[PDB]
């Protein structure tokens, strides 16, 4: 499964309230958080598993964070005093830290993966504001709502790797624009 | 949350 090697990390701050090692990703790369370079020195471990290279972050004390942009992780851990428990996965196989080929994935429904997908989506949907083509409808706040745009930008933002989803309903295409990092 | 509409367009049913 998906979240087969999914492991926690026990670690705490070392001084310049760092964790020893840099969050790399989040939904604004259209990513999952995940861990830069792990170097020994600098991880202030505590108990549970050790932490690797290139793990995809998924919760910090068990707050959900994949989905969110870097600034919103950094947020959760800012609000979690120590000892911070990580749970992360390595990356390998199946688990890759691409955020649009995750949410294409199409696990069994009821299963952990699958529940765990749809957590990673609720984020993803919390920090941005969907696009589509089809005409402004009465009730509706551009911007809020919806990014109102031509076919042509949407297939512009579709070529540039802007969207994470995306497809059409009755001949109109929707999709979900990257989060801006903020 | 997202729409039904949406939902159809991104989501494989």
């Amino acid at each position: 499964h998906w979240t087969s090697k999914v492991h926690e990390s026990v670690i705490g701050r070392n001084p310049e309230g760092q964790l020893g090692f840099e969050l790399k990703g989040g939904a604004e790369n259209g990513q999952f958080p995940y861990l830069g370079e792990v170097k020994p020195g600098k991880v202030a471990y505590e108990s549970g598993s050790k932490l690797v290279s290139e793990e995809l972050l998924l919760e910090v004390n068990e707050t959900p964070v994949a989905g969110l942009t870097i600034r919103d992780v950094l947020a959760v851990i800012k609000h979690c005093k120590d000892p911070l428990r990580l749970k992360c996965v390595k990356q390998g196989g199946i688990v890759d830290k691409d955020l649009r080929h995750y949410l294409n994935l199409r696990f069994q429904k009821g299963s952990v993966d699958h529940e765990l997908q749809q957590i990673i989506r609720d984020n993803l949907y919390l920090r941005t504001v969907p696009c589509t083509t089809r005409p402004h409808k009465e009730g509706e706040v551009p911007g809020v709502d919806y990014i109102f745009i031509t076919v042509e930008e949407f297939m512009e933002l579709e070529k540039s790797g802007a969207l994470l989803e995306s497809g059409t309903y009755e001949d109109n295409y929707y999709g979900t624009p990257k989060p801006p990092a903020e | 949350a997202r729409r039904e509409s949406y939902l159809k367009a991104t989501q494989p049913s």
